[PDB]
DNA sequence: TGCGAAATTCCATGACA
DNA sequence: ATTGTCATGGAATTTCGCA
DNA sequence: TGCGAAATTCCATGACA
DNA sequence: ATTGTCATGGAATTTCGCA
């Protein structure tokens, strides 16, 4: 725009440019005197192309772009231009980092009853031990009693096995899973269904979500560990060990044992509590009902000063899972479709398909 | 005298030779004395190395303070006694010839045989894979003495497959015929 | 000590037992009720044995080992034993986690002058790029003007070449890097002392020492990945253009480019700064000393709640470097020697080798 | 008229043909025309590819605004002109058997070609190794004229490598008798 | 009605790779 | 169409033993 | 001597694997 | 015998343009 630059020279006042600076012509291109001194002021149809260029030497952010454009020239509202020019560069937005943490955890509720949630994992692999690998850990979520079995796999074929050995004792209503084959495969699907178990999946690559037995899987092998030292890794015949000991291990802030909370009586385990000993199975299993009622329950953490949540419609972006040697860690912006809760949503990628993911694997798309 | 417990008393034994379903030809029956709960675990072989590789699965979830047995070879042993001695489990057996376990217990084993006769008529190779829903019925069948089904009083919680659909336990005419059809 | 226990059941006073309580003998054995039921005194000669036995079923710490003791007995400062168990647990002492967080970060003085000090380090392996797999990083210190080297493997003679090519401009005084291979070698002290050149090394493991280059290293493959957005990575011909792009992008923080701090004046790139036009090179020369002591510094953050200082003579334990699977992520205990700086310290392990370790690969042995 | 200053004109030239070193025959001269800073850069030829793969490396720290050169063939060929375009560098030649530079660039060029005869003489095959010091020595040498060494003017600090130790650059009467020895 | 010490509770730290 | 968890050992706070 | 908006500064976040 | 660093883009704060 030479037509807006010409008013200017005439002496005329325009919006955005301050009237108490000089606005001359020199070498066939209009110039203002301004306290840093002497700036080109290009027409606006020149502009873009500018930032472009100040931006494309490093891709660089808001600030170091401006400070390259300010060494030449000047014009009204520069940033508003270059963050412009940043919100529209590709390359910025899927190699960029974010600087905006995700909202407070959330504590879920504990299941009420035992069997109402189990949580499963595989561990793995390990050294081989009498030909097994991986070990299949499950964990009641109310009582937290786990159950142990060493696999040559983590398949479905060896999950099954194990559960129709574990569901001889009782079906549970959920069994919580990550998003690993053994568990999303139509013949893990098909074996839930003959049962009337439900299957519920994390987010993709959140194990945080798995937390219950996440954390049991750090127990188990915090433990292994400590009795395989200055021996061989033969940790195969410890499973029964490490399983019984820590079904049996108090929880400092519960007070209680998986076992007890499972149970409400120790068996002829060492050190057994004998609290109840002069009440009957049912004046017992009427103070283990009320117990398993009171225990502590975690509530969600303070939002960090600079934490960012999910708006439906807002330009979002999801981690790549596994990027490659010089290549972005971001995909292409995409759209939330449904918040779930503060900490998941509902996606919808530039191909189109819906993609339940954690907040933790997104970023919000910068510059609007 | 203080009141019954889960865990105070096992009360082992072993069903067969039946006939061979994935290799295994016998049922460790482990009742706990209180609740009634059952445990069935399949062997190659009624021996005490058996009875010790089945019961270490049993006692990473629980170990009682006794287990109740008959004169079998493989709970006389002295390797079975050497295991129980290590493990702090008091044995404790029935008279040769005059096995006692208790009413509760008697009346179990009972259905545990005659559950598991209902179902080896018409696939006797096929019981392997059965043994989970056999424990799931056992365990979900209530108790007329008590009130509750073993499940409850182990848990203290009511079930997710509750087996109210309460089945006959005898054998229906087409039965008994197929039953002595095998019996060649 | 059976002896303490019979002037017990006859009823006189003994440092330690509470007078209120009704001590008395039953079973062959010393009971007491207390408020929680009746519990079994063992005598002091049995003590050690029991908490031993408490301890050893999943190698738990004070209060879940407490928790077991106390179902069965009491005794005067049971904690107190239990804790004496745990400072000897050598498993539980080299397998068991942290608690306490390191001291705040140090914020080492810039470097004075431009080639005061090179921070050196290697990025790779990349993608193969005409033959080349990795990329030699000098970062000076004092500028942040960077140095780029395609290699063939991180070796001492590919930084020798290198080397040799760079010193042409200037020769450093220092050249700070980590204790990778290609720099420890008898070849590459050679190499320096030949020049008068002094080698400064990391403490093992420790990237953050050599933070200057490491967070170069960032931009260096940020940009690449930008560039390199949808073709083959073929990011050999993008040395020279990230170069360039770096040297000559703003630091906004400090207002000026790594060029400008070596140099004082922009060359012919893009939007170069002007503004020292009409003054001498010895004016231009002045005013870049006053910049280039007047930059920006940052002072060390707040402690964190519950973090810790070395003191010399403490039992602290040094991190196992690569942690094989299911072995301790601790060493034995070492003591202090030297505190170098509240983050950098002289240690003494059991075999009797001197290391200057940074505390963020130690922790202090739990239980004094 | 705005003072002089780094980066404003780069002066090349090629030294050679030398002896063969590690397989390079020439070397690239670039000094800068405000600091009197020398870039020597070893090439196998005086072609505009070599002056091209050489002068991408020096472009990488610092683009002058102006190159002067005579009129050899790399500097001359539309090639160097399409490269120097690129780069916004403006290309300046000297009249054809009549080079100009300044007095403190024509010292310089004196400077290098003497010190690279003084040092070839003895191992003329070793001079590829030898660059590296011959431009430290020829950067932190004292300027009678300014006051002070290229390396001062162009960075404004003091050098580690101070070259105090001001040698002859004149031959030796047994360096003179060694090099007329060559020459055969 | 209050003191010193012991017991309990709190809770940041770090790892489930 | 879902969601962090909790053992750990110094510190902080409460309770105990006695008066 | 004070207003609205623009410009600048602040600074938590995260990655150098 | 050593030691974190700093680009980034929203928010917070300051400065500018005008009166
Ligand atoms: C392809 C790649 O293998 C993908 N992948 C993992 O990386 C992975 C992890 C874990 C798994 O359980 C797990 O299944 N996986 C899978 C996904 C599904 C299956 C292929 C396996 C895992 O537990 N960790 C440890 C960890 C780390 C941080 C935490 F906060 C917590 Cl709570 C745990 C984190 C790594
Ligand atoms: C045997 C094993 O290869 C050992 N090792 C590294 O793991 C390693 C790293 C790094 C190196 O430079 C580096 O040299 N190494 C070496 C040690 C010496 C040589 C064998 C290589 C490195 O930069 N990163 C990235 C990183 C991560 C966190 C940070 F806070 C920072 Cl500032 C950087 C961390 C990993
Ligand atoms: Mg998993
Ligand atoms: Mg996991
Ligand atoms: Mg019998
Ligand atoms: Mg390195
Ligand atoms: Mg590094
Ligand atoms: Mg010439
Ligand atoms: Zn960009
Ligand atoms: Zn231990």
């Amino acid at each position: 725009l030479d037509a807006e630059l010409d008013q200017l020279l005439q002496g005329h006042y325009i919006k955005g440019y301050p009237k108490q600076y000089t606005y001359f012509l020199e070498d066939g291109k209009v110039k203002v005197s301004r306290p840093e001194g002497v700036k080109i002021i290009p027409p606006q149809s020149d502009r873009q192309k500018i930032v472009l260029q100040a931006h494309n030497l490093a891709h660089t952010g808001r600030e170091a772009t401006l400070l390259k454009i300010a060494n030449l020239y000047w014009w009204p509202n520069m940033r508003k231009d270059v963050v412009k020019q940043l919100g529209r560069c590709q390359q910025c937005l899927i190699t960029n980092a974010s600087n905006k943490a995700s909202g407070p955890i959330l504590r879920p509720d504990r299941p009420q009853k035992p069997f109402d949630k189990f949580f499963i994992d595989y561990i793995g692999p390990l050294p081989p031990s009498q030909g097994y690998l991986y070990v299949l850990v499950v964990v009641d979520g109310m009582t937290g009693f786990t159950w142990l079995y060493p696999t040559k796999a983590p398949s479905t074929s060896a999950t099954v096995k194990s559960l129709n050995v574990l569901t001889s004792i009782a079906i549970p209503k959920v069994i919580h899973s990550d998003q690993g084959a053994a568990f999303t495969s139509s013949t893990f699907a098909e074996w839930a269904k003959e049962r009337g178990i439900h299957l519920e999946f994390s987010t993709p690559y959140h194990p945080q979500s798995s937390g219950k037995v996440e954390r049991k899987n750090s127990d188990i092998k915090r433990l292994l560990t400590k009795l395989l030292v200055g021996r061989p890794t033969k940790w195969y015949d410890l499973l029964p060990v490490v399983q019984l000991a820590l079904n049996n291990t108090y929880s400092p802030v519960l007070k209680y044992t998986p076992h007890q909370l499972l149970f409400g009586i120790d068996s002829n385990t060492p050190f057994a509590n004998q609290d109840t000993l002069d009440l009957t199975r049912e004046e017992e299993l009427s103070l283990l009902q009320e117990i398993r009622t009171s225990l502590y329950h975690p509530s969600t953490p303070p939002a960090s000063s600079r934490s960012w949540s999910p708006v439906v419609g807002q330009l979002v972006q999801e981690r790549v899972a596994r990027p490659a040697s010089l290549r972005p860690r971001w995909h292409k912006p995409s759209t939330v479709l449904k918040v779930l809760n503060p900490r998941t949503v509902v996606i919808l990628d530039h191909l189109g398909n819906n993609r339940t993911v954690s907040i933790d694997n997104l970023k919000p798309t910068s510059h609007q | 005298d203080r009141p019954q417990k889960p865990f105070d008393k096992f009360f082992i034994d072993y069903i067969g030779p039946l006939p061979p379903s994935q290799g295994y030809l016998y049922v460790l029956v482990v009742v706990d004395g209180m609740t009634g709960f059952t445990w069935l675990y399949p062997t190659k072989a009624p021996s005490t190395s058996a009875t010790v590789k089945s019961l270490n699965v049993l006692t990473s979830i629980a170990i009682p303070k006794v287990i109740h047995s008959d004169q079998g070879a493989a709970f006389t042993s002295s390797t079975f006694a050497e295991w129980a001695k290590e493990r702090g489990i008091h044995l404790e057996f029935s008279t040769p010839y005059h096995p006692q376990s208790s009413g509760k217990v008697e009346r179990k084993n009972s259905d545990i045989k005659r559950l598991l006769t209902k179902l080896l008529v018409g696939r006797p190779t096929k019981w392997y894979d059965l043994l989970p829903v056999v424990q799931l019925a056992l365990n979900n069948t209530y108790s007329p003495v008590l009130k509750y089904t073993p499940h409850q009083l182990l848990f203290g919680i009511d079930s997710n497959t509750p087996f109210a659909n309460q089945d006959t336990l005898d054998l229906t005419r087409e039965e008994e015929l197929s039953l002595l059809q095998e019996i060649r």
